[PDB]
């Protein structure tokens, strides 16, 4: 049984786990689901069973943690922010599944194709178009 | 189904805080009413009290419906209908039961309208963001 | 008892009491409380009773609490029945 307040640490560990795994979504996610937070518990207690230690250690927690991590990696293989997110998203995917390069216009092309779903009004389209264009013009 | 509860959508710093504290709290174990008195409370109120609205000042609701209806027709389909009006009233008087109020009050209405209206909002497509801006007066 | 129901904030307190171990949401529990707590039937002489209940569609998401919440309701409510989907956990939803 872990009464120990080093459990607090576990939170940030849970917290450390999902953040880097939020973007991209093209990573191994999952989510990472809260059920995984819930999983880290039974894992911890498991390692406690292993080592006979009671109230465990933050270290054993880190072991269960890294374990889940490799189990994840094996699965891997505002305006400007949204556009910069597009840049990082496209590159991060294409670097892992390709070199990335090619026609810069295409990036705007498929970008408009994706954001067209979020467009509430024509002003949102026009803004997104002129922003992505502004970023590319600034970038070059 | 009158009330639709739709969960979303992604994690976050604080959300992970808030959650993890709760889970950890649970596993470590080994303001709200005591469960027993609430589970008595409910039965008690359902048996005894039958709240009722009074025709005089509640005409407002009608207006509200209109205020919701037409402006919602511009975007999204349908879903709104007089049914979805009736659910307002009924839910409101449920809250009137929690108040043990014997009659319907404006507070209850506030609560209800927030419930059903946010329910309707959250069902719609992402264009419902455009909806949100008129929810303010309804808020 | 009566003296407790008099404060206005009792509502919120109750909702907060409604699903302790989930940590839940304020909304999704609010619906639960509302439908679980009641409504008025209410028969119009002599014809139609409308409906006195609130039907909650809780639309979940894998990993969300969507199961556990309703399980609470089986413990708390007076008469509460768990039919699962089918297949079945008795009872099976169809009178026969």
């Amino acid at each position: 049984i872990l009464t120990k307040e080093a459990r607090s640490y576990l939170v940030e560990k849970y917290k450390e786990l999902r953040k880097d795994d939020a973007q991209g979504f093209s990573r191994s996610s999952y989510r990472i689901t809260v059920r995984q937070l819930e999983s880290m518990i039974r894992l911890s207690e498991a390692i406690a069973r292993a080592n006979c230690v009671d109230e465990i250690t933050p270290s054993f927690i880190a072991e269960a943690y890294d374990l889940l991590r490799q189990s994840i990696i094996r699965v891997d293989v505002d305006k400007y922010v949204s556009m910069m997110n597009m840049i990082v998203r496209k590159i991060a995917e294409v670097d892992r599944e390709g070199a990335e390069e090619l026609t810069a216009v295409d990036i705007v092309d498929w970008y408009l194709l994706q954001k067209e779903n979020d467009l509430g009004s024509l002003a949102e389209y026009w803004e997104e178009r002129r922003l992505a264009f502004k970023v590319i013009k600034r970038l070059v | 189904f009158d009330i639709l509860c739709v969960v979303r959508d992604l994690v976050d710093e604080e959300a992970d805080e808030r959650l993890a504290t709760f889970v950890v709290d649970s596993h470590v174990r080994s303001s709200p009413i005591p469960q027993e008195l609430l589970m008595k409370y409910i039965h008690y109120a359902r048996t005894k009290i039958y709240p009722k609205l009074h025709q005089m000042d509640m005409d407002k609701v009608s207006r509200v419906y209109a205020d919701l209806r037409r402006e919602s027709i511009s975007t999204g389909s349908f879903p709104i209908t007089v049914r979805h009006l009736e659910s307002i009233l009924r839910i409101a008087e449920s809250f009137a039961k929690m108040r043990l109020s014997e009659f319907v009050s404006s507070y209850d209405l506030d609560r209800a309208i927030k419930v059903v209206v946010d329910s309707f909002v959250d069902a719609q497509k992402v264009s419902v963001r455009r909806q949100l801006r008129r929810s303010f007066a309804i808020y | 008892f009566r003296k407790i129901s008099r404060d206005r904030g009792i509502i919120d307190k109750i909702i907060s009491s409604m699903a302790p171990s989930i940590y839940g949401h304020r909304d999704i529990k609010t619906a639960v409380a509302c439908s679980l707590f009641g409504g008025v039937p209410k028969n119009v002489n002599g014809k139609h009773s409308i409906r006195g209940d609130i039907n909650v569609l809780l639309l979940g998401d894998p990993g969300t609490a969507k199961s556990q919440i309703l399980k609470y309701v089986e413990k708390t409510a007076h008469r509460a029945v768990f039919a699962t989907g089918q297949g079945a956990s008795a009872v099976g939803l169809t009178a026969s």
